[PDB]
């Protein structure tokens, strides 16, 4: 299926810093008809997995200027401009281009030594 | 607010089989395609099954053929999933999370329910 590599798997930050991770396709999210339908998921810590972005750069309800999706064919960023405490958690990347729906093996957002 | 209520995880020994249930509110359930999601204490997120909102399985991992079943009650608003001959790797935290037109994914995830296969 398609797997989804994320970049990095941990990320310790502070609050403020401006942050990128990524997510990379094994196959091409624009071989068919449903091009880079490439998703971003927020699991905070002890709660359920939140949609942020979708289909690249599209902000879900509710997420904030402070995010924002690039990328096509295989190679998919997140950003966040100025990282808050309700950012912390487990960012997934999930992809429903190819059959089946499939989820990236995640980048952990957490606060620095 | 849309809500999404799993129940029915538990103790279930090897072999068992479990029956989950996902209560929704705050939309119009029937309108909707539901799916099941498990998270596996490595926090690696899998699609279990998926549904349209006429109460057809539209999906299914070709591993669990045979040992699942993704089910509705639109007027309950209730989404089912059975899962039997439990193995050790069906321990998870399992979700259920509503499919959205636009985003051709997931929008909304429940609580989950957690299932401890044991020996
Ligand atoms: C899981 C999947 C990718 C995601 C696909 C999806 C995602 C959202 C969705 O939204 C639903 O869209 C319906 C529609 O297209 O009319 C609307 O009526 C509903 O309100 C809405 O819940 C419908 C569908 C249809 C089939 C799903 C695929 C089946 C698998 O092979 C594949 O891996
Ligand atoms: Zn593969
Ligand atoms: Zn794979
Ligand atoms: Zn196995």
């Amino acid at each position: 299926d398609i797997e989804l590599t994320q970049s990095p798997p941990s990320l310790p930050v502070s609050l403020g810093d401006q942050v990128s991770i990524s997510c990379r396709s094994s196959q091409s999210l624009v071989s068919n008809n449903r091009r880079n339908y490439l998703h971003w998921y927020l699991q905070k810590p002890g709660q359920s997995p939140k949609l942020v972005i979708y289909k690249v750069s599209n902000r879900f309800s509710g997420v904030p200027d402070r995010f924002s999706g690039s990328g096509s064919g295989t190679d998919f960023t997140l950003k966040i401009s100025r990282v808050a405490a309700e950012d912390l958690g487990l960012y997934f990347c999930s992809q429903s281009s190819h059959v089946p729906l499939t989820f990236g093996s995640g980048t952990k957002l957490e606060i620095k030594r | 607010q849309v809500q999404l209520q799993e129940s029915g995880g538990g103790l279930v020994n090897l072999g068992g089989s479990m029956t989950l249930s996902c209560v929704a509110s705050g939309f119009t359930f029937n309108t909707y395609y539901m799916s099941w999601v498990r998270q596996t204490p490595e926090k690696t997120l899998e699609l279990v099954a998926a549904i349209n909102s006429d109460g057809e399985p539209i999906y299914y991992p070709d591993t669990l053929k045979g040992r699942v079943t993704i089910s509705r009650d639109n007027a309950k608003k209730t989404l089912y999933l059975q899962m039997s001959s439990l193995n050790f790797e069906d321990t998870a935290l399992y979700y259920c999370a509503r499919l959205n037109y636009a985003v051709y994914g997931m929008d909304y995830w429940g609580q989950g329910t957690t299932v401890t296969v044991s020996s």
